[PDB]
Parts: C-alpha cells; sequence; structure tokens
C-alpha cells in the first residue's frame, strides 16, 4: 500500500507542525484526495483549530463543513481520505491516537493516519508516516509514502535556489 | 381602509386604487420612525399587527380583482413582511382566500413552481376547513395540484455544463425572492415539487388518469407507444366534467413538456431523420408548430440541431468533422463504461 | 512599495487550485496572505475563491472572501488579507475593476499572477499595485504599476522544498474530453462567432487610438482557437 | 458472472442447471456462454432442453430460434415474459455474429436478422447494452453500421494491443 | 418597433452588418429585468407583447396582441381608416416578422424551403425571394439562394474573414505609429 503525498500536502503539513510547535500544542487536521485502487491519493489538507480537549473530541465539524463547503467553490472537491496529526511521543507511545483512527475508520474504512515531526525534521530528514489499523496482534502497521508532483510543479519549486489536459490524459 | 378598497373594486377605480396602495406603503414606513416617537402605533402589538394585515390581505385581493397583477405582487411582499412580523394567526378562512390569489397571481406571472405551491398551501388549508368538507372538491383540487406538476416547464440541468461553470437556464428570474418569501428553503426542481405530487395525500384524492400520465411521461416514456397511450388516456379526461376543466387549462404547458421529452428522445435514437418522419412522430398541432417547438428546444440547449430545408431532413449533431466528433464523443462514453465495469470486477475477485 | 517576495508554496497552491478544474481556458482566482505593511510585500499564503466571468461582467463571491478569511485568522492572523491572484497568464481587461472589489477588504489591493502554465522559465509571478501617474490639465486614470518579484522562502519552506527536489538534483478530465468534443462537432459557428469578435476588438483598439475591452475581446478569440487546436 | 455461474454449476445439484441456464440467459452482463456449455454437467444429454438452449445462445441468431420456436420454451417464455430479456439477448448476440463476419453492416440486412423497422434499428442500436458490446458509427446518409472461451482469446490479444497503445500515447505526454 | 426589430434580431444573430435604434426599447429591456411578468394591460405592454411575438416568429399573435393593447387604449379605434390600416399593418408586419424569423433562427437551419415560408407567413414567394435576397445582399450575410429550386443555405468563408482582421490590425498599427511620432 501506498499514500501518494502533494506538493502543498507535504508543505502545508510541515508548515502547520512547525507553526504548531512554536504554539506548544498539537496539531491536526484533515486530508483530502482519492481512494485509488488500493493507494491512496493525498492532494491537499486543511488544519483544524486548537482544542483545548486532547486527540478525539478535538474535530470541530461546524468548522469542517464551512471549510469543505467553501473548498468545493475551489475546484479540488475531494474526499476527505483520512487525517495528520503531530505527535512527539516515540515510538508508538500513546494509546489514545489510534482510537481516533477508529473513528475515521468507521466512517470510511479506507481512512489514513498521517503522523508527522516538525521537530525532528531537519534538511535532508523528514520524519513523517503513515498508518491504518489491522482488520496477540498488532493494532496498526505503516505504509511507505511517496510524492507526486506535476511537471509545472516541479519547476515552480525550482525557483527556490533558482542560482491539465495531460494529467487527465493520464 | 376596508371601505376605500371596497371603492375601488366596485368602481373600478384602478389609478386611484394604486395610490391608495402606495399611500397605505408610505403609512407603514411612518410608524417605524413613529415608533421611537411616542404616540406611535405598536407594531409590536397582535391586535395592531392583526389589523395591518387583514388590509394588506385584501390589497392583494383587489389587485387580483381588478387584473393589476404587478400591483398583485407587489402587495404579495408587503403581505409577507407582515407575516413575518406577525405574532398571532390569521383567520383560517381570509388566508385561504390569500393563497387562493396566489394562485392565479402565479398562473398569470408564468411562474408554475411558486403555482403549485399556493395550491398546495392552500389544499392543506382546505383539508381542515371545512371540518367537514365535499370529497368532490378534494378530488378535483388534488388533481389540479399534480396536473400542474407534471405540467412545469422541464427543469434538468446538463451535466457537462454544470460541472464547468454550474450554469443552468438562461438564466435569470426575478422572482427568486419570492421563493424564500413563501417559506421554501430554497427554489425546487419540478422533480422535487412532483414527490409531494408523488406522496399518497395528493395521490389519493389524485384522479387516476393523472397517475397514468405521470406514469406514461416521468416514469416509462417510449416514444413509439406514448401517441397510444396518450390517446386512449386523453378520451377519459373529456368525458369527465371536473377532470376535464382541470385539464382544459393545462393542455399548453402539458403539451410542451411532452413535446420536449419527444424531441429529446428523438435526438438520442436518431443521428439524421427525416423531416416528415421526425414531425410525424411526434403529434403536433401544425407541422410548422411542430418545427418551432424543435428550435426552441434547440435554443433552450435541450437538443442540438441542424435543419436542412433543402433535404427535408434534421441531424443532431464539415460532414466529416461532425462524424469524428459524433466517434470520439462514443468512444468516451465506451471508456468510462468500461471503467466502470472494471471496478465490478473488482468485487467478483473477491467472490 | 518597491518589491515583492512570495512563498513557493504559494506557487504550488495557485497551481493546485488550477489543476482540480483540468480547463486550460479556464482562469482561476484567489485571494494571497502575507505583510504588505512595508517597501517589501511578502506574499506567505493563499485560497481559492468561486469565480465566474460572463462577458465583461465577473462574480466573485463576497460571503466566501469574508467566511475564509475568517478562519484563516483563527489559525494565524499575522497572515495578513494583502491581495488576490489569478492564473493569467496576462492582466485582463476587467483586474482594474476586480482589484477594486478586494480594496474593500485591504489597501492598497495588490495583484498576483501566477503563470501556472509557466511557458517563461525566469517568473511564475507578475505582481502589480494600482496607481494612477495622472494627466495635467485632466483627471487622473488609474493604471497597474508592475512590481519586481523574487520566489523566497522562510526556514521550514526552505527544507521542505529541498526536500521534494531531492531525487530531481481522471473522470472529470474524461468530461472535459467530451466537452472539447463537443465543441468540435459545433466549431464551424464558434468560428464565425470568434470572428466577429476579433473585428470588435480591433474596433476598440482604432476607438482608443475602449481599446483595453477591444484588445480582452481579440485575446479571448485567440484562446478560443488554441483550446480548439489543442483538442484536436 | 461466468466464474460464479461456473462454481455453482459445478457444486450444485444437477437438478439446478436448468433453472441457471435461464439465469444465464437472462443476466445483463453476459454474452459468452461457451465456458458454460462446455462444463461436464452442462453435456449430459438429459437436460436436452437446456442442451438446445446453449446452442441458442452459444452458437444460435434470432433466426436459429424461430427456427426451433416450436422445441424451445418460447411459449413458456411468453408466460413468463423472461423472454424479452431473453429475446433482447438473442438479437444483441445476432448483431456480435453479424459483426464478427463483417465490419460494415447494411441497414437493410440488419433489420432481417433484426426483424425489426429500420427507423427503430438506430434506437436497438443505440441501447446501452448494444453499446458496451460494440461501438461503431451509424451512417444514416449510407444506411450502414460501422463496427470495428474462443471470443476471449481474441479479446485478450486486443486488450494487449490495446495496453501498448495507450503506453505510447501516455509515453508521448510524460516527454512533453 | 417595426424599424427596430429585424436589426435588434440581426444583432442578435451578430452579424451586425448595421445598427439601429427602435423606440419604447428602453421600456422593453426594463420589462426583462422585472422580478413579475404580467400579462398585458398598458399599451406598451400590448406591444411589447407583439414584440416578442416578433422575436419568437408568431406574427398572428402579434398582429393579435397589438389589438389587446389598443382595445384597452382605444388607440387604433381613433382613426376613420382603421380597417385599411388594420390590414396595411398586418402586412408590413409580416414582412418585418419574417426577416427577423430569418434572422433569428439561420443559425440552426442551414437550408430553407420558400414554398413552406411563404404559405406560413402568408408572403407570396414574390415577397419572400426579394426581402431575403435584398437582406442577404445589404448585410453581406453567407447565405445562398437558388431561384430554380427555390433554396437558401447558410452556416459558413473563414479564409476571407482572417484576411479582413489582418487588415484592421494593419490600421491600429498604422494608428500607433502617429502618436510615436
Amino acid at each position: 500500500k501506498q499514500v501518494q503525498i502533494d506538493g502543498l500536502v507535504v508543505l502545508k503539513i510541515i508548515k502547520h507542525y512547525q507553526e504548531e510547535g512554536q504554539g506548544t500544542e498539537v496539531v491536526q487536521g484533515v486530508l483530502l484526495g482519492l481512494v485509488v485502487e488500493d493507494r491512496l491519493e493525498i492532494t491537499n489538507c486543511f488544519p483544524f483549530p486548537q482544542h483545548t480537549e486532547d486527540d478525539a473530541d478535538f474535530d470541530e465539524v461546524q468548522y469542517q463543513m464551512e471549510m469543505m463547503r467553501s473548498l468545493r467553490h475551489v475546484n479540488i472537491d475531494h474526499l476527505h481520505v483520512g487525517w495528520y496529526q503531530s505527535t512527539y511521543y516515540g515510538s508508538f507511545v500513546t494509546r489514545a491516537l489510534l482510537d481516533s483512527q477508529f473513528s475515521y475508520q468507521h466512517a470510511i474504512e479506507e481512512s489514513v493516519v498521517l503522523i508527522y515531526d516538525p521537530i525532528k525534521t531537519a534538511q535532508g530528514s523528514l520524519s513523517l508516516k503513515a498508518y491504518r489499523l489491522t482488520p496477540f496482534e498488532y493494532m496498526f502497521e505503516e505504509v511507505p509514502i511517496v510524492i507526486k508532483n506535476s511537471h509545472l510543479i516541479n519547476v515552480l519549486m525550482w525557483e527556490l535556489e533558482k542560482k491539465x489536459x495531460x494529467x487527465x490524459x493520464x | 381602509a376596508q371601505q376605500a378598497f371596497k371603492f375601488c373594486l366596485q368602481y373600478t377605480r384602478k389609478a386611484e386604487f394604486r395610490k391608495l396602495c402606495d399611500n397605505l406603503r408610505m403609512h407603514l414606513s411612518q410608524i417605524q420612525r413613529h415608533h421611537n416617537q411616542s404616540t406611535a402605533i405598536n407594531l409590536n402589538n397582535p391586535e395592531s399587527q392583526s389589523m395591518h394585515l387583514e388590509t394588506r390581505l385584501v390589497q392583494l385581493d383587489s389587485a387580483i380583482s381588478m387584473e393589476l397583477w404587478q400591483e398583485a405582487f407587489k402587495a404579495v411582499e408587503d403581505i409577507h413582511g407582515l407575516f413575518s412580523l406577525s405574532k398571532k394567526p390569521p383567520k383560517p378562512q381570509l388566508m385561504a382566500n390569500y393563497y387562493n390569489k396566489v394562485s392565479t397571481v402565479f398562473w398569470k406571472s408564468g411562474n408554475a413552481l411558486f403555482h403549485a405551491s399556493t395550491l398546495h398551501r392552500l389544499y392543506h388549508l382546505s383539508r381542515e376547513m371545512r371540518k367537514n368538507l365535499t370529497q368532490d372538491e378534494m378530488q378535483r383540487m388534488s388533481t389540479r395540484v399534480l396536473l400542474a406538476t407534471l405540467s412545469i416547464p422541464i427543469t434538468p440541468e446538463r451535466t457537462d455544463i454544470a460541472r464547468l461553470l454550474d450554469m443552468d437556464g438562461i438564466i435569470v428570474e426575478k422572482q427568486r425572492r419570492l421563493a424564500t418569501l413563501l417559506g421554501l428553503q430554497a427554489p425546487p426542481t419540478r422533480i422535487g415539487l412532483i414527490n409531494d405530487m408523488v406522496r399518497f395525500n395528493v395521490l389519493q384524492y389524485v384522479v387516476p388518469e393523472v397517475k397514468d400520465l405521470y406514469n406514461w411521461l416521468e416514469v416509462e416514456f417510449n416514444p413509439l407507444k406514448l401517441c397510444e397511450r396518450v390517446t386512449k388516456v386523453l378520451n377519459w379526461v373529456r368525458e369527465q366534467p371536473e377532470k376535464e376543466p382541470e385539464l382544459q387549462q393545462y393542455v399548453p404547458q402539458l403539451q410542451n413538456n411532452t413535446i420536449l421529452r419527444l424531441l429529446q428522445q428523438v435526438s438520442q435514437i436518431y443521428q439524421s431523420i427525416e423531416f416528415s418522419r421526425l414531425t410525424s412522430l411526434v403529434p403536433f398541432v401544425d407541422a410548422f408548430q411542430l418545427e418551432r417547438a424543435i428550435v426552441d428546444a434547440a435554443r433552450h440547449c435541450d437538443l442540438q440541431v441542424r435543419i436542412d430545408h433543402t433535404s427535408r431532413t434534421l441531424s443532431f449533431g464539415x460532414x466529416x468533422x461532425x462524424x469524428x466528433x459524433x466517434x470520439x464523443x462514443x468512444x468516451x462514453x465506451x471508456x468510462x463504461x468500461x471503467x466502470x465495469x472494471x471496478x465490478x470486477x473488482x468485487x467478483x475477485x473477491x467472490x | 512599495g518597491r518589491v515583492v517576495r512570495l512563498h513557493p508554496v504559494i506557487l504550488a497552491s495557485i497551481v493546485d487550485s488550477y489543476e482540480r478544474r483540468n480547463e486550460g481556458a479556464a482562469r482561476v482566482i484567489g485571494t494571497l496572505l502575507g505583510t504588505v505593511d512595508k517597501h517589501s510585500v511578502e506574499v506567505t499564503n493563499c485560497f481559492s475563491v468561486p469565480h465566474n466571468e460572463s462577458e465583461d461582467e465577473v462574480a466573485v463571491d463576497m460571503e466566501f472572501a469574508k467566511n475564509m478569511y475568517e478562519l484563516h485568522k483563527k489559525v494565524s492572523p499575522n497572515e495578513l488579507i494583502l491581495g488576490w491572484y489569478a492564473t493569467g497568464h496576462d492582466i485582463t481587461e476587467h483586474s482594474v475593476l476586480i482589484h477594486e472589489y478586494y480594496s474593500r477588504e485591504a489597501p492598497n489591493p495588490i495583484h498576483l499572477t501566477v503563470d501556472t502554465s509557466l511557458q517563461n522559465g525566469r517568473m511564475s509571478i507578475k505582481a502589480y499595485v494600482s496607481t494612477l501617474m495622472g494627466v495635467p490639465g485632466r483627471t487622473m486614470g488609474v493604471m497597474f504599476t508592475p512590481l519586481t518579484v523574487k520566489y523566497a522562502y522562510y526556514d521550514t519552506e526552505r527544507i521542505g522544498v529541498d526536500l521534494i527536489m531531492k531525487t530531481c538534483f481522471x473522470x472529470x478530465x474524461x468530461x472535459x474530453x467530451x466537452x472539447x468534443x463537443x465543441x468540435x462537432x459545433x466549431x464551424x459557428x464558434x468560428x464565425x462567432x470568434x470572428x466577429x469578435x476579433x473585428x470588435x476588438x480591433x474596433x476598440x483598439x482604432x476607438x482608443x487610438x475602449x481599446x483595453x475591452x477591444x484588445x480582452x475581446x481579440x485575446x479571448x478569440x485567440x484562446x478560443x482557437x488554441x483550446x480548439x487546436x489543442x483538442x484536436x | 458472472l461466468l466464474g460464479s455461474y461456473t462454481e455453482d454449476n459445478a457444486s450444485q445439484a444437477r437438478v439446478d442447471a436448468h433453472r441457471c441456464i435461464v439465469r444465464a440467459l437472462k443476466d445483463p452482463n453476459a454474452f459468452l456462454f461457451d465456458h458454460l456449455l462446455t462444463l461436464k454437467p452442462v453435456k449430459f444429454l438429459e437436460g436436452e432442453l437446456i442442451h438446445d438452449l446453449l446452442t441458442i445462445f452459444v452458437s444460435a441468431k434470432l433466426a436459429s430460434y424461430v427456427k426451433f420456436y416450436q422445441n424451445n420454451k418460447d411459449f413458456i417464455d411468453s408466460l413468463g415474459l423472461l423472454h424479452e430479456q431473453n429475446m433482447a439477448k438473442m438479437r444483441l448476440l445476432t448483431f456480435m455474429g453479424m459483426a464478427v463476419e463483417n465490419k460494415e453492416i447494411s441497414f437493410d440486412t440488419m433489420q432481417q436478422e433484426l426483424q425489426i423497422g429500420a427507423d427503430d434499428v438506430e434506437a436497438f442500436v443505440i441501447d446501452a447494452v448494444r453499446t458496451k458490446m460494440v461501438y461503431c458509427k451509424i451512417d444514416q446518409t449510407q444506411r450502414k453500421v460501422v463496427v470495428s472461451x474462443x471470443x476471449x482469446x481474441x479479446x485478450x490479444x486486443x486488450x494487449x494491443x490495446x495496453x501498448x497503445x495507450x503506453x505510447x500515447x501516455x509515453x508521448x505526454x510524460x516527454x512533453x | 418597433m417595426l424599424l427596430e426589430i429585424p436589426y435588434m434580431a440581426a444583432h442578435e444573430s451578430d452579424a451586425r452588418r448595421r445598427m439601429i435604434s427602435k423606440q419604447f426599447h428602453h421600456q422593453l429591456r426594463v420589462g426583462e429585468r422585472q422580478p413579475l411578468l404580467g400579462p398585458p394591460e398598458s399599451m406598451r405592454e400590448h406591444v411589447v407583447a407583439a414584440s416578442k411575438a416578433m422575436k419568437m416568429g408568431d406574427w398572428k399573435t402579434c398582429h393579435s396582441f397589438i389589438i389587446n393593447e389598443k382595445m384597452n387604449g382605444k388607440v387604433w379605434d381613433l382613426f376613420p381608416e382603421a380597417d385599411k390600416v388594420r390590414t396595411m399593418l398586418v402586412r408590413k408586419i409580416q414582412e418585418e416578422s419574417l426577416r427577423t424569423y430569418l434572422f433569428t433562427y439561420s443559425s440552426v437551419y442551414d437550408s430553407i424551403s420558400m414554398e413552406t415560408l411563404s404559405d406560413m407567413f402568408e408572403l407570396d414567394l414574390p415577397t419572400v425571394h426579394s426581402i431575403i435576397s435584398k437582406m442577404i445582399i445589404n448585410e453581406e450575410l453567407m447565405a445562398s439562394l437558388d431561384q430554380p429550386t427555390q433554396t437558401v443555405v447558410m452556416h459558413r468563408x473563414x479564409x476571407x474573414x482572417x484576411x479582413x482582421x489582418x487588415x484592421x490590425x494593419x490600421x491600429x498599427x498604422x494608428x500607433x505609429x502617429x502618436x510615436x511620432x
């Protein structure tokens, strides 16, 4: 199984986690995309506001519905394919995070949990993983995440340190 | 006020009636300004409102009777704005008359969705009163309501266009506020409205022929048999005193809906059909009126056509180009089907 | 203002916005966020807007602007609403009027054109603020001032971009194709109406020598021809 | 569906085979009957009616049914209303037989085999079951239809070729 | 109405050979943008309905409506010759409505029949062919008439159009040069 993460999805998750890190409050959001075959495309994400509540019940359905409706006026219009969080404890320190995933899985059994570490992520090392629950057994497992970028996106990214029909056909 | 309005109706004083109405508007605008001022009428008080609302209700009635339809429409919102402010319910007698007026206004307005809504509001209210009521009326009213909903201009929106632009219709409807004004959460489609027609209570008192008609046109529509079915169903309506009366006034829009469907279906069945055959296939008042309808369907984009008057043929698309892009459009559909099929196969794999 | 810096995320966000619709002809519009309180405007985030254009006239959803911005503020108040973007690739006739709308949210309005087609390698972005040089003895006339751009990133994004470039160092699409095929099966009438439009634009320009309007019309016609070729 | 039917045929009582045959020949997604006909349980002489149906749906045309209607449950089909689903399928299969012999089919030939009106003919070609089965261009001016286990084998070969073609297109795009 | 309707329609056609202004045009525009559309009561509304009827190509409706607007108005009753003018107007309206029809519907029609058109507009062919040919020649419409078989042709030219555009462009360039100087 493979989670393909888009350029804006990865940058938003790193940005949000780091912003969250300055906050000292854990940061979560939703991942948007497409279940293709076994494989899942994550094309975008959005941040959920910080909540006093920890882990589950963090989600704000009024915020989510508003954000989803306003995006839909926006082009992407993509299913919630899971959620991301930044959690410091390693490795697999916290039980609580998993139950959240069970709630997502009950809504859509294909849902994916992404976890990113904004402190240990350094130049040359992004610290990220993707999980699903298993269907004496362990409760969950990790699938490697690849990155998808268009030729247009590649050119765009190269401006750092600079010194549609096709996609459809594909 | 009541005396003044009766005067206008009785002596056809249309010019003065319009001015009367405007006077009443100015008076009401003042009160809100007045209320801050001492001795102002209390628009909070129910008796005060019930009187004001009673006046505006009559304003709508006289408007309809004097055939001043634009004034009628203005007075409907006048009434509406007072009902929102209104705490105490109006007399159901005077209220049902109100709705019975809205059905006339909206028939004249050419807003058929509002027309049917007003009918329903009146039916729901006339069911309660009288507590004991004639069954013969429930027969004809329910039928009318249902027929007016089948008779409604097609609300269908193209799939290709909608995703790209979310665009349907001309599109523009200056009477759009009115849907919100009737406590409707949003403007409905004819299919939606019909479902209420679909519901048994409308159906139960509904003449049977109409239920059949709904089957013939909305459920299982087949051009190769629709003409016959209609021919055998249309005799029954004419014979009935009440059914015929309900039917007489919807012949035009009904005919339009049926013919629109026939043109669409023919557009699906053919690529280039003879003018003789196409006109022959669907019944028309006149051969030329049929052509008129076909073009109207084309302008409203329910069908694309090219009519060659020389050869007397119609094409539902230079020649090779039109064939090439028809082929492409077929191939695309085929691919879509294959894709969907593959998905189904995946499930079979598990089996 | 002397210049503009744009974060890589904004470039990628504009491209992602454009990509989802899958329309070559269509130009997408949204909001930019950042900091415009100095001579260097820093563009650091963005969001898409529902937007439609009919004839000269265009519709923007005001409520969408307010409602999305309000959520943006709850995430990060440091990223202010500073202007708008569109996918261009060039200034369009309606842009000074659209810009006047964004002025209500903030002033002065800033327009970022992001060329998501990326025809020119050096710039994926053109930046403008509205100003009028003025004419002596005459009322001042509004125009866009072109500001220099550079792409710059904070450390987080720099890290992110470097990581992404390491290795270097469908139903909707089908529907679009079907629409293109339909256009092809009709293009003889659309040709004759694009021929007229082209002439109209020329007329406008002549009057100016209105001119802008005509130019826009001509551009539209050309675009329509290009889209017809691509379909073929 | 062939998988599900073969698994059921090879587990169920022989008494269930007649009903299975009616089910197969009424199934909206099934056009290939050879593998089912070849099943050893299917082969048996006693289910003569079933064998006849298999020959009729595996190998024959609408004309072959008409020829044999007094010895097949055409009357039973009429009582049931089953036949129209079956009638439709046999007519679709007849188009497939014709398309195997020729990639251009005259309307007049189709109508005789079709036993349907020429104006209707296009509608029948128009119907989706037919479309999935066949891709073709209708030429009203020329009155023709251009329609470009054994069958499976041929299909497989085509699929392989198709993939190669698609790859080429994708490659080009990737290049650009 | 009679003057500005066919020229409007053609503009709707978008041929745009000539531009014409018709009195009461502003009133018609206001009605279209009106939230409420009532069946005609005031006289301008009857005239209005006659106009829209001309647009859709029902001439009979248009003729009917003028009386309906007129009857409340009593507008036509104030002339001694009213019958004569009724029939005369009926004829002129027949002509201009035929024109309007042709203008609006030439998009979807590649070919026409002068016999059918003649019967249905109640206009003898000598008038029909004349009006159509005249107009087509005056508006430079890409339309072709065979008098022998009495048939018409449209929907085309590309090459010529491009040539024109080029000319216009050249003009603009010349203008710019002036400023530069």
